[PDB]
This record gives structure tokens, C-alpha cells and sequence, in this order.
């Protein structure tokens, strides 16, 4: 019995440290998978931003165009 | 590490020219792109501002635009004309007639292009772009509208890059152009969308300055334009020279900008033409900010301080700290430790020690105020609108600009405002 | 055979690393070229200097270290100056774009691109070890390198070598040298995710050196070379024990077992002496028992705080050079009845003692006298949680009003990482109350 409860200690010692490594891998891989995302989106909303800017030009060209 | 530099429409190449001189004088470099300086402080961070050329040739890292050919002929004729990139030169016939309108909707819109060639193809040769500077007027045509353009176009094209502006500011005291104050805001509602950090170079502050306290009954373009220099000089030494704060721009505004829209500095130099303690006094004055703002009716943000010469860096901290104890009402208590202090031993030309002053501060809702007085007594009674609407402009964009200005008015004095507790 | 890998991060992480191993170099008589003529044992062995220095056929001793920083201006002064010859080209690891003093930055934008191959570089230097015991990592907290990229190396290394022992040399931040408005937001976050990776931290306040080396060595206006001077002096009475053998060396791992009662709770006290001119040490001759009560002087401390009101939960006296049990046994004696020393009731008094007989040496041209017998205390007391309730205030401060918050959701994090991590900390200073709370 002392044998067996011996072989327990030292796989829960195993068991703990892998998932501590595991959990940790874990949590690094959505931390930056979520940055990734976060900053794509803001650049993107950047982006749009211009591009409705580059329209309202279009739109401004084509008024005075049509103004002669 | 480097930097692009764009100068546009008069105004802009004028103090983008003047600016060239001084640190070309700063580093070392003559008139034909040769070095000949004596220490090598100088050339340790030559790269931020100059490519370099075959023959061990310095060349600007600078771009000439205006709408007319006239003022960037006679750069071309000035003292450094020849240290420019000649292919950087690109200017169109048209002119803008002082119209923000053509600046940037038709003239420069036609323009734009040509530059975005040269801007691309000097970004491309960058070992590590951290972004650009821009010098123009808001008061003009092609400064103020094709800049602010520009602007947005490069942000289109390097969206996690630095922008950085030059901007003067119209004043009566020195232009009579009445429509001023429509390109002025026009300019800044551009400006609070799409800069990272802007310099108002205030042509009130500039004026009063050489009036008041240089003694000069008609102060020249010339005179306001020496101390537009030894400004630049000054706020782009942390810049160019080696050093721990502020040494590129993203540091710069990431301690000088604390809310996105609220990126508008007012620059101040001293001693206007000895001891470290009558530097720091004089630096915080009034009458020193080239912006027409007084910071003792707002509070400051974040400062940055640059001292130039041999002097008791001990001192210059004693100082700085003396100034911040003694004024402890005018600096935000919720952001801790908003003062920083820059020492660089190499004086400017003709002094044995300065300082340089960057001030986030409310009181520039003094200078936004009075554009916004300017622009509103023309616009209740739609004096010159046609030629806005006559480019195909919309009230409504004038009416979203004066409202995109008063609410920036607004967000300073709600920061003015706020407390700790 | 128990090897340690070091690890600067960052400009502090660097040029504190320079300042180290320039000084290791001098006590273990290894010239700039990596030659230590002392050494007759070519291309290997297993003496105590190896612990830090691998060694070449050709007879050079290499640190087991990384140099790695965002931008090349700081290492590219180590490719060009004394001791570029010390180091093999590889160890020395520089992006071309620094982090802005934006931790996200530092551990999302820029950091991302480097950390495999400072990983890679890592892992060959931990091939070459036969029994690595683990990492001391060197940074600034302050800094968007030092804590953003320190922060996703940190957690890279729990995964690479899980349990594995990681210590760290923090620089908390200090306004008379702070480069950044924004240094309490990186400080914050950095240590809310390395807490949990970190198995010990060494503190070191840049104030408490700053005022250190004005007091005491009447340096008028104190330069990161002169800081580091001393912290060097610091980091290396700390590692002797890694470093040298001796009958009355006690290894650091047995002090860090008297100073780590909780995992959270891994921030010990250094305090040092003596730090004294050689003006001044010139005749004056520091006994066992002088410095010994220096070491209670909080103006010696490495951080700013007052253990005299806070409690002790370890004690531990490092001494190097000319110094015998008996002299540090009475020179305890007279301290614990004149000092206002008082430990929680859940652990013993005693104070632990550790003896290396070689004595500290000074860098030419230095500051510090050479003296013939030093001490560091490492204390674990609850005062240290003054530094975290400082630099918390100052986040709050800055927080309530979000200010420069966009600069960091602009690289991709949000507020929810800035609210968490000032919670770990408030959870933090809670742990530091309820360990000195008395027992019931
Ligand atoms: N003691 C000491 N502190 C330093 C040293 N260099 C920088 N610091 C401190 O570290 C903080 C600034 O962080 P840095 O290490 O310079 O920044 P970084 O790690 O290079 O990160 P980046 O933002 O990418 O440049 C400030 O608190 C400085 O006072 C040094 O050589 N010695
Ligand atoms: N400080 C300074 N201000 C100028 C200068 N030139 C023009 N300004 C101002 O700039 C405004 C007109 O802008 P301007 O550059 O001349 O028009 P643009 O060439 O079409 O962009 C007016 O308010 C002028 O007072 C100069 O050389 N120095
Ligand atoms: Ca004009
Ligand atoms: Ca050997
Ligand atoms: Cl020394
Ligand atoms: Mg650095």
C-alpha cells in the first residue's frame, strides 16, 4: 500500500506540472490569437474611415462637375 | 529611425527650408551635402534626417510640394537649394488661390498622386520608417488643404506610422486673407482625425514675440520664421542627437498624448534674443510660447523639456523640480510624473545654452477658440462661401468642421475640469 | 552540472548585464577575450565558475547568457566594446524597432516577432548544459521591452522547461531617471502576468540606488553607469554562492527556501553593504559588525519601504570576504538587542548565514572603494508591498481618467487585461496584510 500511494505522489506531482504547462500554453494562444484580432479590427476601422473619406471626395468632385 | 519630411505650399517650404538650414548647420553638413563637423555626436544619428549618398553625400530625407512653382524656385536658389533631392521637387501650375477647397478636393487632388510617388519611393529605401513630419500653414490653400489630404492618403498607405505636424496658425497681425479661419478649421478638423502630434506654430504668438519683445516694429516673415527654426530645432533635438527621452517619435507621443484627439502642443523657447534657473523661468513664461495661449488659464497634461549646452545637469533638475513644486496647480494631478526632462550637450548656433518646451496644455482652447470666433462671425453670415461650394464643398462640411472644433474645445476643458478626487 | 542561463531583456536588462558580467569577469580573473589563464582545465570542467561560464577548446569562457532588445543601439555598444570579444554573435539577439514603453508592444506587436528566435537561441544554450538549475532574467519594468516582451518570454519558458526555476531582477520604476509617463501601467501589467511564472524577484528601486549613490558616494547627479555599478555589486553577492565553493558557502536555492513561504509572496528585500568612497574608506577599516548593522539601516535597502513597520518572515546575511562565524554571531547577538526586528508568529527568528571567503572587487575606475569584507541581507518582510502600493496608486491615478489607455487597446489589449492586473495587485497587497496578521 505504501508502494502504491508512493507511485501516486509522484504522478500527481507529474500530472500538476504538465497541466500547469499545458494551461499555460493554453492561455498565451488565446491572449494572442485575441490581440491579433483586436488590432486587425482597429486598423480596419481605420481604413474604412479613409476610404468613406476618399468617397465623400468622389461625391465632392462630381457636384462641382455637375455645376457647369 | 527615419523620418520623412514633406513640406507643402509656401508657408511650408519656407520654414521647411529655414528648418533644413539649421540642422544641416546642427550636423555638420555644408550646402553641398559634404560634412565637415567636428564631433561625432553629430553623425551618430544623421539617418533619422538624411539619406546618404555616394561620395559620403548627405541628402534630406525631404519632400517640396506646392501648387505653384515660384516659392520652391527660389528654395531651389537659397542658400541649401542645391542639398535637395531634385526629383523630390513636385509642384503643379494651378495654384490654390488660398482656397482649402482646391488644396483638397481638385488642385491638389489632381497633385497628389506625383507625391505619393516620391513619399513611396523614400519610405521603400527606410531601414525602419517610424513615420513623417509635415510642415504647412492652415491659413493657405495648398498647406492647409492638400496637406491635410496628404495626410490622409499616407495614413491610407502607412496606417501604423507616426504623423507629425508643423502647423501655422493664421492671425490677423500678420495675414489679411479673410478666409482664414474657414481654411484654419477646415485644416484642424482634418488634423484632429488623422495626426499623431501636432506643433502649433502660432502666427499671433510669433508676431507678438517680435513685436513686444524682440523690439521689431515690422516684424518680417523672415523674423517670424527665424524663431519658427530655432522651435524646430529645439523640439526635433531629442530627435537627432543620442539621448534616452522622447528619442523617436512614437515615444515622444506616447508621453505627450494622453486622449487620441488631444495631440495639439504648444511649443516655447528660451532665451528669446543665461543662468539654468532663469532658462526654466523663461521657458515656462507666457511670453515665451509660440503659441498664443497663456498656460496659467489651463492646466498641463504632460511637458517635455529639453536643455541644450554645458550646464549642471544637478541644477536642471533642481530647477524642474522647483518650477513643478511652485506651480502645482497647473499640472494635472491624475497623471503622476507628466514633466520630462531631456539635457543634450551640443548648444544651438550662437548660444551657450537654451530650452525647448513642449506643453500638452487646455489653455490651447484659447487658440482654438479664437479661430473658431474668427470662423463663425463669417459663417452666420456665409461670407465667401462660394468659393468653397463653387469646388463642390457642402455647408454641411463647414458646419461639421466648426462643431468637430468646439467639441475639441470642449474635451480640453473637461480634462481642464477634472480632478483626482 | 547546475548551471544558471541569463537573460537581459531590454536597455536596464543590458546594460546591468554589462555591468555584471564585467564584474564576474574581474573576480573570476577572466580576461575581455574570454581568457582565464587561472583555468587549467581546457575546454570544460566542472569547477563553480562554470555554473556561469561554458568554455571553448580554444580556452575561452563564455557567460551562459542572452543579450535582447527591440532596437540594436544598446547591444550594438556590446558588439563594439570591451567585451565583444566575450560573447559569441548569436547570444546577442536585436530587433530594429523598440516598444515604445508600450507593453503591448512589447508582448503583443513587436515582441511576437522576435520570441522564437530568442527561444531558439535559448534552448542552444541549454543544450550545453548537463544539469541546468535554471534562468535570471534581468529587465525593467518600466520599459515596453523589459515588461511586455519579458512578460511573453516568461511565459514562453514555463512551457519550454515547465517547473524549471526562473528569478528575476526587476528595475522598479523612479521619476529622477523615468523615461515614460505610462512606467506604472507596465510595471502593473508585467507583473500581474509573470507573478505566476516567476519563482523569486529581486526588486531593485532605481530611487533607492539613485539616493544611495548621491549619500554615500556623493555622486552629484547619478548616471545609469553608476547605478549599475552597485547593482552589479548587489546581483553578484547575490550569485557567489552559484559562482564560488567554500565550507561556509550556503547555495541560493537553500536561502530561497527560507524566502519563498508562499508562491505569491517572492519578493525579497536586498539591502547592502558597505558603499562607501575610497576617500572615505581610506584608514577606515568596516568591520563584521559595522556593516552588519548597516544592513538594518533602511537608507541601504534596495527598495524604498520600512520593514521596521512591517514583519520579518525570513532573514538571511550573505556575507563575502574576511569574515568568520564568530564575529557574525555576535555582531547578530547585538543587533537583536537593539533593533526593531519583529517576525510573524508562524516562522522562526533565527537569521540564516551564508560565508564566501573571496573578496568583492570593483571595476577600475569606479565609485566604489574596495573593501575587504561585505554583507547583503535578503529579508522577506511585508513592507516590501509599499513598493506595489505606490506604484498602484500611481495606476489609479492614471486609470480613473483612462489616460494614455489607447495607446494599448491600439495594439490590441483591452481595458479588460488593465482591470485584472490591478485586481492580481490589489489580491497581492491583501496577501501581504493576511501573512503578517498573527495567528489565532
Ligand atoms: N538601473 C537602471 N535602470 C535603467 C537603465 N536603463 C533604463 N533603466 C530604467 O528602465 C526604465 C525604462 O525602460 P527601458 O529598459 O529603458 O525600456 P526598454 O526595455 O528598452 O523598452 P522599449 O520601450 O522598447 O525601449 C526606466 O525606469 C529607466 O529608469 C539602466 O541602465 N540602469
Ligand atoms: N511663420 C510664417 N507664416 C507664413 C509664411 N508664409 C505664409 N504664412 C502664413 O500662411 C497663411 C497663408 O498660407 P500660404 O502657405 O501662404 O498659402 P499656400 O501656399 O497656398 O499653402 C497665411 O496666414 C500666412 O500668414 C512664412 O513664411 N512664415
Ligand atoms: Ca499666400
Ligand atoms: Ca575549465
Ligand atoms: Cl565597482
Ligand atoms: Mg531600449
Amino acid at each position: 500500500e505504501k508502494r502504491e500511494h508512493e507511485r501516486e505522489v509522484i504522478q500527481k506531482a507529474i500530472e500538476e506540472n504538465n497541466n500547469f504547462i499545458k494551461m499555460a500554453k493554453e492561455k498565451l494562444a488565446q491572449k494572442m490569437e485575441s490581440n491579433k484580432e483586436n488590432r486587425e479590427a482597429h486598423l480596419a476601422a481605420m481604413l474604412e474611415r479613409l476610404q468613406e473619406k476618399d468617397k465623400h471626395a468622389e461625391e465632392v468632385r462630381k457636384n462641382k462637375e455637375l455645376k457647369e | 529611425r527615419e523620418i520623412v519630411h514633406i513640406q507643402a505650399g509656401q508657408c511650408g517650404n519656407q520654414i521647411g527650408a529655414k528648418f533644413w538650414e539649421v540642422i544641416s548647420d546642427e550636423h555638420g553638413i555644408d550646402p553641398t551635402g559634404s560634412y565637415h563637423g567636428d564631433s561625432d555626436l553629430q553623425l551618430e544619428r544623421i539617418n533619422v534626417y538624411y539619406n546618404e549618398a555616394t561620395g559620403n553625400k548627405y541628402v534630406p530625407r525631404a519632400i517640396l510640394v506646392d501648387l505653384e512653382p515660384g516659392t520652391m524656385d527660389s528654395v531651389r536658389s537659397g542658400p541649401f537649394g542645391q542639398i535637395f533631392r531634385p526629383d523630390n521637387f513636385v509642384f503643379g501650375q494651378s495654384g490654390a488661390g488660398n482656397n482649402w477647397a482646391k488644396g483638397h478636393y481638385t488642385e491638389g487632388a489632381e497633385l497628389v498622386d506625383s507625391v505619393l510617388d516620391v513619399v513611396r519611393k523614400e519610405s521603400e529605401s527606410c531601414d525602419c520608417l517610424q513615420g513623417f513630419q509635415l510642415t504647412h500653414s492652415l491659413g493657405g490653400g495648398t498647406g492647409s488643404g492638400m496637406g491635410t489630404l496628404l495626410i490622409s492618403k499616407i495614413r491610407e498607405e502607412y496606417p501604423d506610422r507616426i504623423m507629425n505636424t508643423f502647423s501655422v496658425m493664421p492671425s490677423p497681425k500678420v495675414s489679411d486673407t479673410v478666409v482664414e479661419p474657414y481654411n484654419a478649421t477646415l485644416s484642424v478638423h482634418q488634423l484632429v482625425e488623422n495626426t499623431d502630434e501636432t506643433y502649433c506654430i502660432d502666427n499671433e504668438a510669433l508676431y507678438d514675440i517680435c513685436f513686444r519683445t524682440l523690439k521689431l516694429t515690422t516684424p518680417t516673415y523672415g523674423d517670424l520664421n527665424h524663431l519658427v527654426s530655432a522651435t524646430m530645432s529645439g523640439v526635433t533635438t531629442c530627435l537627432r542627437f543620442p539621448g534616452q527621452l522622447n528619442a523617436d517619435l512614437r515615444k515622444l507621443a506616447v508621453n505627450m498624448v494622453p486622449f487620441p484627439r488631444l495631440h495639439f502642443f504648444m511649443p516655447g523657447f528660451a532665451p528669446l534674443t543665461l543662468t539654468v534657473p532663469e532658462l526654466t523661468q523663461q521657458m515656462f513664461d507666457s511670453k515665451n510660447m509660440m503659441a498664443a495661449c497663456d498656460p496659467r488659464h489651463g492646466r498641463y497634461l504632460t511637458v517635455a523639456a529639453i536643455f541644450r549646452g554645458r550646464m549642471s545637469m544637478k541644477e536642471v533638475d533642481e530647477q524642474m523640480l522647483n518650477v513643478q513644486n511652485k506651480n502645482s496647480s497647473y499640472f494635472v494631478e491624475w497623471i503622476p510624473n507628466n514633466v520630462k526632462t531631456a539635457v543634450c550637450d551640443i548648444p544651438p548656433r550662437g548660444l551657450k545654452m537654451s530650452a525647448t518646451f513642449i506643453g500638452n496644455s487646455t489653455a490651447i482652447q484659447e487658440l482654438f477658440k479664437r479661430i473658431s470666433e474668427q470662423f463663425t462671425a463669417m459663417f452666420r453670415r456665409k461670407a465667401f462661401l462660394h468659393w468653397y461650394t463653387g469646388e463642390g464643398m457642402d455647408e454641411m462640411e463647414f458646419t461639421e468642421a466648426e462643431s468637430n472644433m468646439n467639441d475639441l474645445v470642449s474635451e480640453y476643458q473637461q480634462y481642464q475640469d477634472a480632478t483626482a478626487d | 552540472m547546475r548551471e544558471c542561463i541569463s537573460i537581459h531583456v531590454g536597455q536596464a536588462g543590458v546594460q546591468i548585464g554589462n555591468a555584471c558580467w564585467e564584474l564576474y569577469c574581474l573576480e573570476h580573473g577572466i580576461q575581455p577575450d574570454g581568457q582565464m589563464p587561472s583555468d587549467k582545465t581546457i575546454g570544460g570542467g566542472d569547477d563553480s565558475f562554470n555554473t556561469f561560464f561554458s568554455e571553448t577548446g580554444a580556452g575561452k569562457h563564455v557567460p551562459r547568457a542572452v543579450f535582447v532588445d527591440l532596437e540594436p543601439t544598446v547591444i550594438d555598444e556590446v558588439r563594439t566594446g570591451t567585451y565583444r570579444q566575450l560573447f559569441h554573435p548569436e547570444q546577442l539577439i536585436t530587433g530594429k524597432e523598440d516598444a515604445a514603453n508600450n507593453y503591448a508592444r512589447g508582448h503583443y506587436t513587436i515582441g511576437k516577432e522576435i520570441i522564437d528566435l530568442v527561444l531558439d537561441r535559448i534552448r542552444k544554450l541549454a543544450d550545453q548544459c548537463t544539469g541546468l538549475q535554471g534562468f535570471l532574467v534581468f529587465h525593467s519594468f518600466g520599459g515596453g521591452t523589459g515588461s511586455g516582451f519579458t512578460s511573453l518570454l516568461m511565459e514562453r519558458l514555463s512551457v519550454d522547461y515547465g517547473k524549471k526555476s526562473k528569478l528575476e531582477f526587476s528595475i522598479y520604476p523612479a521619476p529622477q531617471v523615468s523615461t515614460a509617463v505610462v512606467e506604472p501601467y507596465n510595471s502593473i501589467l508585467t507583473t500581474h502576468t509573470t507573478l505566476e511564472h516567476s519563482d523569486c524577484a529581486f526588486m531593485v528601486d532605481n530611487e533607492a540606488i539613485y539616493d544611495i549613490c548621491r549619500r554615500n558616494l556623493d555622486i552629484e547627479r547619478p548616471t545609469y553607469t553608476n547605478l549599475n555599478r552597485l547593482i552589479s555589486q548587489i546581483v553578484s553577492s547575490i550569485t557567489a554562492s552559484l559562482r564560488f565553493d567554500g565550507a561556509l558557502n550556503v547555495d541560493l536555492t537553500e536561502f530561497q527556501t527560507n524566502l519563498v513561504p508562499y508562491p505569491r509572496i517572492h519578493f525579497p528585500l536586498a539591502t547592502y553593504a558597505p558603499v562607501i568612497s575610497a576617500e572615505k574608506a581610506y584608514h577606515e577599516q568596516l568591520s563584521v559588525a559595522e556593516i552588519t548593522n548597516a544592513c538594518f539601516e533602511p537608507a541601504n535597502q534596495m527598495v524604498k519601504c520600512d520593514p521596521r513597520h512591517g514583519k520579518y518572515m525570513a532573514c538571511c546575511l550573505l556575507y563575502r570576504g574576511d569574515v568568520v562565524p564568530k564575529d557574525v554571531n555576535a555582531a547578530i547577538a547585538t543587533i537583536k538587542t537593539k533593533r526593531s526586528i519583529q517576525f510573524v508568529d508562524w516562522c522562526p527568528t533565527g537569521f540564516k548565514v551564508g560565508i564566501n571567503y573571496q573578496p568583492p572587487t570593483v571595476v577600475p575606475g569606479g565609485d566604489l572603494a574596495k573593501v575587504q569584507r561585505a554583507v547583503c541581507m535578503l529579508s522577506n518582510t511585508t513592507a516590501i508591498a509599499e513598493a506595489w502600493a505606490r506604484l498602484d496608486h500611481k495606476f489609479d491615478l492614471m486609470y480613473a481618467k483612462r489616460a494614455f489607455v489607447h495607446w494599448y487597446v491600439g495594439e490590441g489589449m483591452e481595458e479588460g487585461e488593465f482591470s485584472e492586473a490591478r485586481e492580481d495587485m490589489a489580491a497581492l497587497e491583501k496577501d501581504y496584510e493576511e501573512v503578517g496578521v498573527d495567528s489565532v
